[PDB]
């Protein structure tokens, strides 16, 4: 029991510092506003 | 109200609102990152 307590007490820690994963969540949220993004931006191309 | 505006002939379509942007004393216009025109300064009143 100490040891899963140290454990679970340690995630929080573990999780928004060591960073490695929780960028893939941002990396979907970033990919979809940028796409967005270009779509809009692309309104303003000429095109010839 | 929604209306169809042509100011200094930048032409297009929307609600116009006052606003609390600072344009520069040069500036006639102002858009977004998208570059799609958010403020513009009416060339009578020279309010944004
Ligand atoms: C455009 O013309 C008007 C005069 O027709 C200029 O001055 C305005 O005059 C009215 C007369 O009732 C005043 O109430 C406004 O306050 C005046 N406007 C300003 C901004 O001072 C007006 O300035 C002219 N616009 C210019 C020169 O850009």
């Amino acid at each position: 029991a100490n040891q899963f307590n140290s454990a679970i007490g340690k995630i929080q820690d573990s999780l928004f510092s060591t960073a490695s994963a929780l960028g893939k969540l941002q990396d979907v949220v970033n990919h979809n506003a940028q796409a967005l993004n270009t779509l809009v931006k692309q309104l303003s191309s000429k095109f010839g | 109200k929604c209306v169809n505006f042509n100011f200094n002939g930048l032409t297009g379509t929307g609600v116009l609102t006052k606003s609390n942007k600072k344009f520069l004393p040069f500036q006639q216009f102002g858009r977004d990152i998208v570059d799609t025109t958010d403020a513009v300064r009416d060339p009578q009143t020279l309010e944004i």
